């Protein structure tokens, strides 16, 4: 810990990072990889899609990684069955309004939201009620 | 089916659940033949058989 | 039963198109030197509701696209951020409106107290409903959230949109059975100015209740009866 | 039986050119290329099947989510050249038009089951 | 050249290599395939099937 | 002039002046239109099938579109826009190809 | 089900053995035919095995299931097992290995 | 980067427990029997970097990875189009084995495949990844930070105006 | 006051005393009441005097959160790094069943201006910004008035009321939105942009309006905050229970012989402030189906739990509901509580920005399944699926309207789940 590098725990693990470093960011160093699906590295942070939620042993409920600051002596859990039950919750509320065109999707082989779907979800829906529709318009030629 | 309205995968994922723990095995320690042949019958009326199971587990 | 706008996106119109101007008075621009003058210069953005709320008042009740770019080029924004804003808050109207804009709660405590009846005879007598400006253009109905009005739950709020900014006045009547909302209504089709607040009483006091078409006057314990204690100093 | 593209009622063919019925194929008896079609649909511009590769599995029309390919009631398909049993889109268009009803019954009672 | 091509394919590609390895008893060939999968994959067949 | 054409969209299903996703097939051949490049012959395209097929009226703002009939016997299940359409502007079902139009978004 | 059982090892004794294993499977079909139980035919997992064509055209999930499952496939874990079967010609066993 | 804690443990443990007997570098491609023009193709030893669609880690040299992510890749050579069906033709033998099975952990085992083998390779090293976040939006509080605009001005306040 | 027995408040002993306009609401009626009285005084003393006092006061928050006032003011920074603070008064008032603020606002407008110059005092804020809601036209103009006068007389700006502090006051005003009531989406509406709130890891006292230290607070603490200085602590502290201290405004609404908006100690019984206040229940007490304490987003109680329920924040934790505001609604035996608690889902469904995944998807999930189940359409597991649902939107949000959203609902499966049960089977039946 020298100096500007701080102590993280996650997992059980002992992670070494500075301290202006995020949740995500310690999760990252760990070897841990937490759903994402709004948060880029090069873009700033939202904290909307709430997917990358995990739990603090300080906090009470779940925070969203990439916005929460990592602090010193931090525990962060990345397994506990809460967690996996809100990453399942986050997924059927996406998946709920999604239009069903991924044979159609030339996201198809290449799409976050499938490939979290079967590692961080549930195979079955409950949603039986109309979907949202929207009009697309141009952005240009490209 | 109780699955229709209940929806939990990582209650009923036994794929990405299984694990391999690790032990070390030594020559000094002796095997414990006590655990063979003290159970082991010595006349027929002791003699027990383990059934054929019948089914194969189902998640029902 | 959508209200007025049922697109988040601009819809060309004759009316609200590109080529159409919009530009602040100079009375309505000292106006809004006046309102920009509460928020840091640096931060001037602050200003873009205000501003918004005094262009719609001054073009008649409706937010175009002329007057969402006039903000943006005042406020020196990138007029996204005012498209977004004026698509946000509900009081922006970006579709046609008329003389009189008519808004009922539908929210709870109204609901039980007969807000569903009210809307009945109102769309009655108007003829249109909700969302629909009447076919003379003298009413635009519509359907909003709890107002803070809730003790005086059966209640209905107009908006002044004919003289401007200089005669704009968004006013709400209240403890109004049906009967009530007609005439209220009537009387702001000939012009003539109704009893603003509740009809049957002055405010919240304990007075009565409205129960069906009927108010029911009924007056128990009262509180604030009496002289009022004063200026007093711990000693 | 012999492969059939199929088409909508109204004469616009089902198949959408996911091109999942290429990827599940166990032999790689299909070639599949699309483009955007002049009105904007996902359509294709290519889709052949070697016969003399296929094994009838099925599985192409298992993984189609429009039932656009069907293996067809037909097994008196014999060709006097293996050019002949390179089949192409056109060729099995008119496949599927000639063994449309047949088709259509056999799926609706095939529906029931699965 | 069947197991080596087994390893090009994916696993419910691979089912029909079973049947073709002995044509006189497809179902208990392609059925030890299967039978291995699901133990790995730690699958509970329905009693129906 | 087909040769130095900007491939364009027609815009049933998309919009009047866009590019049209290309490959090179058919590139040295000389074809440069989507049913030449797979059909040789002179007869009816399945896209003149399509185009001749007329825009239904609907009532509302969504339109569930499942291809055929029966759910199970079509496209996967669609809901599609009907705002801001039109008997000559109309929304179309991108599995299918069918036209749909509401007069409902007019208040009507 | 008993195991038809011979000792002389000669063609005869292995002849006469499958006369009587075709016997022994009669008699297992018969008690298949009688017991046949009624309720799912395969996994109620979408992860490892297809969804119904109903479900896939109307659910979100169950789409991306067949789509990853007719593209990708299910992901094995990794593990060896060598698993027989009393195959009519004799034991039948693969060795399968996953990483 | 914890532990996979898996069959991949006896998988290392197999692997650190044997070894190999050293030979001198090409005699081992004598005894594979292919031809011997097979290992005049040159070898390129490198990692595929992520995809830009996706923002998974896993194919990418990161410690959640714990699959093989060094691939050994022939150069690519002829390819052609059937004159009857238009499909790919091609004639070089080693086209897809490298990409689809030549897999290894780390960048000094396929170059002691290789120089086992004889292949003459190039090593090419993934530019780093670093998650590093700038400065200006090193965290969600950065965002309505002052450094938006500065700090508010206060020569609006009534009591300065006056 | 009394530890046994708490209610009948006095006149005398009442803050709010113009609440129902009988005279003049202006400066002339102001100063002779009371207010405006001797805030050299009490602004002189310091701000840490003013936390003091209010810590020892209990005066816990109004709007919902209850979170103690003078801890919350008291985390403001004490001496500024370059950036200077701001005081919001959160006067948007959009909550279904209150109704409270607004009669302050338009009849006790200088007591508002006093408690903001006080607690700005207390916080060391330079500048004040009074949010009010755009549909409160005339309450704003009311308020504008009574900034007006009191710059006239130098009760604010520089040297305000005589002491050596400095203070100046805004009204600011939105165009309509229920979220804008929340303490990060005001500050970002008031910057300018959509309101939509903001991740709270960062806290509005370190980073708030323009990225200045900034403290949001309701319209009725910070009235009620200067005559707590004023009357004294211990006076506040004496009417309510241990830890609930003070008196609170109490708007009764719904199915009541007179609806009421009234000042009332805490820890008043239900049944005796509405008997007693409201004229009682239409139709007498026996016809009562429920009543939502504090107001909609509160879960709702039923009679049984309304028999011995208290009017405090603590016990109505107990009870499985709570004092958001003091806005309690009375249903009759004639009411459809599933139709009303489907109209309350369907104001979260309008008033969600949309800004998160849980929020945004499923409050429109939950009035779709509240909707279906308002005509039977919906299957007994249904509920079960509801409450699923519900658990699967409460914490995972960035803001508590999701929370809000979810427990209506929740306070409706648990307390009748009889009716939604007997609507399903009736509709099958017949
Ligand atoms: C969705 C939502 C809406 C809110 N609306 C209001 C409101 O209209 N008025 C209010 O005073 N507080 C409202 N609040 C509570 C805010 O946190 C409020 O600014 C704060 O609690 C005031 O703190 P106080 O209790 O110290 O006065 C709302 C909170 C949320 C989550
Ligand atoms: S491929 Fe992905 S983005 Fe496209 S429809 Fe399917 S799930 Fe949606
Ligand atoms: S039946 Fe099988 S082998 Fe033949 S084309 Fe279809 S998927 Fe390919
Ligand atoms: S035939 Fe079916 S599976 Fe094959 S590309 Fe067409 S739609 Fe896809
Ligand atoms: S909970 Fe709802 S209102 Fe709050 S931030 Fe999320 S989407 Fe917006
Ligand atoms: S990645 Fe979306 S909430 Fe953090
Ligand atoms: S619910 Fe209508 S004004 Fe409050
Ligand atoms: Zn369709």
């Amino acid at each position: 810990l020298p100096a500007d590098k701080m102590e993280v725990f996650v997992n059980g693990e002992a992670v070494v990072v500075p301290k202006n470093f995020t949740v995500l960011q310690a999760c990252d160093a760990a070897g841990v990889d937490v759903p994402r699906f709004c948060y880029h590295q090069r873009l700033s942070i939202a904290g909307n899609c709430r997917m990358c939620l995990v739990e603090i042993e300080k906090a009470p409920k779940p925070v969203a990684s990439c916005a929460f600051p990592a602090g010193p002596g931090m525990k962060i859990k990345t397994d506990t069955p809460v967690i996996k039950k809100a990453r399942e919750g986050v997924m059927e509320f996406l998946l709920i309004n999604h239009p069903l065109d991924c044979p159609i999707c030339d996201q198809g082989g290449e799409c976050d939201l499938q490939d979290q779907a079967m590692i961080f979800g549930s195979d079955r829906s409950r949603f039986i009620e109309y979907k949202r529709a929207v009009a697309d318009k141009n952005l240009g030629p490209l | 089916p109780k699955l229709v309205y209940d929806i939990k995968y990582f209650a009923r994922d036994y794929r990405r659940n299984n694990s391999y723990t690790v032990r070390s095995v030594d020559s000094k320690t002796p095997f414990d033949y006590s655990k063979v042949f003290g159970s082991a019958p010595l006349k027929p009326a002791d003699v027990k058989t383990v059934r054929i199971p019948e089914v194969m587990p189902h998640r029902g | 039963t959508n209200s007025t706008d049922v697109f988040n996106v601009h819809h060309d119109t004759p009316e609200n198109n590109k080529d159409t101007k919009f530009d602040f008075t100079e009375a309505n621009y000292k106006l809004v030197n006046k309102i920009m003058s509460n928020y840091p210069s640096n931060y001037k953005a602050s200003a873009m509701i205000p501003l918004l709320d005094l262009a719609q008042q001054q073009n008649g009740g409706v937010v175009s696209l002329a007057v969402m770019n006039r903000v943006a080029q005042i406020l020196e924004v990138p007029p996204i951020k005012v498209y977004e804003v004026a698509t946000f808050f509900t009081m922006f109207n970006r579709s046609k409106m008329g003389k009189y804009h008519v808004c009922i709660c539908g929210t709870t405590p109204c609901r039980l107290q007969g807000a569903q009846k009210i809307e009945e005879a109102i769309t009655k007598h108007l003829g249109v409903g909700i969302g629909q400006t009447t076919a003379d253009g003298t009413f635009t109905l519509g359907e909003m959230e709890c107002m803070g009005a809730c003790v005086n739950a059966p209640m209905i709020a107009v908006a002044d949109y004919r003289n401007g900014v200089e005669g704009f006045s968004y006013n709400y009547y209240e403890d109004l059975t049906p009967q009530d909302a007609v005439n209220i209504l009537e009387k702001l089709k000939k012009g003539e100015k109704p009893k603003l607040g509740s009809q049957h009483r002055q405010t919240a006091e304990p007075a009565g209740a409205v129960v069906g078409d009927k108010w029911i006057p009924s007056s128990g314990e009262q509180t604030l009866m009496g002289e009022l204690p004063g200026p007093y100093c711990r000693d | 039986g012999e492969h059939a593209l199929r088409r909508y009622p109204t004469g616009e063919e089902r198949c959408i050119s996911c091109k999942l019925c290429e990827a599940i194929c166990p032999a790689q008896a299909i070639t599949i290329e699309a483009e955007e079609r002049e009105d904007g649909s996902r359509k294709t511009t290519r889709y052949d099947i070697d016969m003399t590769k296929c094994i009838y599995c099925g599985f192409c029309q298992e993984a189609c989510p429009v039932d656009a390919i069907v293996e067809g009631p037909n097994f008196e398909f014999s060709t006097e050249t293996r050019e002949e049993l390179l089949y192409d889109k056109q060729k099995l268009l008119e496949n599927g038009d000639k063994w449309e009803q047949e088709i259509a019954a056999n799926l609706r009672t095939e529906s029931l089951y699965r | 050249g069947t197991e080596k091509l087994l390893e090009y394919k994916t696993y419910n590609q691979g089912i029909p290599y079973f049947d073709r390895l002995d044509y006189v008893s497809m179902m208990c060939m392609e059925h030890s395939y299967v039978l291995a999968i699901e133990q790995l994959l730690n699958v509970a067949v329905p009693l129906r099937g | 002039a087909e040769k130095n054409k900007i491939p364009e969209t027609v815009g049933g299903a998309a919009f009047k002046g866009d590019l049209r996703g290309t490959s090179a097939v058919g590139l040295g051949d000389g074809l440069y239109s989507h049913t030449s490049k797979w059909m040789q012959g002179n007869g009816k395209s399945p896209m003149d099938y399509i185009n001749e097929v007329e825009p239904i009226k609907v009532k509302g703002l969504v339109v569930a579109s499942h291809g055929s009939d029966d759910p199970a016997l079509g496209c996967p299940v669609e809901y599609i826009s009907l705002k801001g359409t039109s008997y000559e502007n109309p929304a179309v079902c991108k599995y299918t190809g069918n036209r749909y139009y509401s007069d409902c978004w007019k208040h009507g | 089900f008993n195991v038809p059982i011979a000792g002389h090892g000669d063609c005869y004794d292995r002849y006469l053995v499958r006369v009587q294993e075709m016997r022994e499977s009669l008699r297992i079909i018969y008690q298949c035919l009688n017991e046949m139980p009624d309720g799912l035919y395969k996994t109620p997992d979408q992860k490892v095995s297809p969804p119904s064509r109903g479900q896939m055209k109307q659910s979100m999930e169950s789409l991306i299931h067949h789509f990853k499952l007719f593209s990708e496939g299910y992901h094995v874990p990794a593990g060896e097992t060598y698993r027989a079967v009393e195959a009519p010609k004799g034991e039948f066993g693969v060795y399968l290995v996953s990483r | 980067a914890t532990a996979p804690q898996d069959f991949s443990l006896a998988m290392k443990k197999a692997d650190e427990i044997y070894s190999g007997k050293t030979v001198k570098a090409g005699d081992i491609g004598f005894s594979a029997g292919v031809p011997l023009e097979t290992y005049n193709r040159k070898v390129r030893i490198f990692c595929p970097a992520k995809a830009a669609s996706q923002s998974g880690l896993g194919r990418t040299l990161h410690p959640s990875s714990k699959a093989p992510q060094w691939k050994i890749v022939f150069e690519n050579l002829s390819k052609w189009e059937n004159p009857l069906m238009g499909w790919t033709s091609t004639a070089d033998p080693l086209e897809n084995v490298g990409r689809s099975t030549l897999l290894f952990y780390t960048k000094e085992e396929a170059a002691a495949f290789c120089a086992k083998h004889g292949w003459e390779y190039v090593v090419d090293e993934p530019n780093p990844r670093k998650h590093i976040r700038q400065k200006r939006y090193l965290g969600y509080g950065d965002n309505y930070s002052i450094k938006r605009k500065g700090v508010p001005d206060l020569a609006h306040l009534p009591s300065n105006r006056s | 006051p009394e530890k046994t027995t708490f209610g009948g408040l006095r006149d005398q002993d009442r803050i709010f005393t113009n609440i129902y306009g009988r005279h003049d609401p202006y400066i002339k009626g102001a100063e002779a009441r009371g207010d405006w009285y001797m805030t050299k005084d009490l602004v002189g003393k310091g701000r840490d005097w003013i936390i003091d006092q209010i810590k020892k006061s209990g005066l816990r928050g109004r709007g919902g959160a209850g979170f103690a006032s003078g801890l919350k003011w008291s985390f403001m920074p004490k001496v500024s790094d370059g950036r200077p603070s701001y005081l919001v008064v959160n006067g948007d008032e959009s909550e279904p069943g209150t109704c409270k603020d607004r009669e302050i606002m338009r009849h006790e407008p200088h007591k508002l201006v006093e408690g903001c110059l006080v607690a700005g005092t207390a916080m060391g804020a330079r500048a004040g910004y009074i949010y009010i809601r755009g549909e409160f036209v005339n309450e704003r103009k009311a308020v504008e008035r009574a900034v007006a006068e009191a710059y006239a007389k130098g009760y604010l700006g520089k040297n305000a009321c005589g002491s050596g502090v400095d203070f100046d006051l805004f009204v600011h005003y939105g165009a309509g939105a229920y979220i804008c009531g929340e303490e990060t989406a005001l500050i970002e509406s008031l910057e300018g942009k959509q309101g939509k709130p903001r991740l709270k890891p960062p806290f509005p006292a370190g980073m708030g309006l323009y990225g200045c230290p900034t403290t949001v607070t309701n319209v009725e603490t910070v009235a009620v905050s200067p005559t707590i200085l004023r009357r004294g602590p211990e006076w506040f502290s004496s009417f309510g229970r241990k830890n609930n201290a003070g008196t609170k405004l109490f708007a009764i609404s719904g199915h009541v012989n007179r609806p009421v908006t009234v000042e009332e100690e805490m820890s008043i019984p239900l049944r005796e402030l509405i008997e007693r206040h409201a004229g009682g229940v239409r139709g007498g007490w026996d016809n009562l189906l429920a009543i939502i304490p504090g107001g909609s987003s509160v879960p709702l109680l039923p009679k049984k739990m309304c028999d011995d329920v208290i009017m405090d924040f603590d016990a109505l934790r107990t009870a499985q509901s709570g004092l958001g505001t003091a806005a309690v609604i009375v249903m009759n035996k004639d009411t459809d509580v599933i139709d009303a608690i489907a109209r309350l889902s369907y104001f979260y469904k309008h008033e969600s920005c949309g800004q998160c995944t849980p929020c945004r998807e499923g409050t429109g999930w939950l009035y779709d399944i509240m909707s279906r189940m308002r005509k039977g359409d919906a299957r007994l597991e249904e509920i079960d699926m509801l409450w699923e649902i519900t658990k699967q939107i409460e914490g995972h949000t960035i803001c508590a309207l999701g929370d809000a959203a979810a427990w209506p609902v929740q306070g409706l499966i648990r307390h009748f789940r009889s009716e939604m049960e007997d609507r399903i089977k009736n509709a099958d039946q017949q």
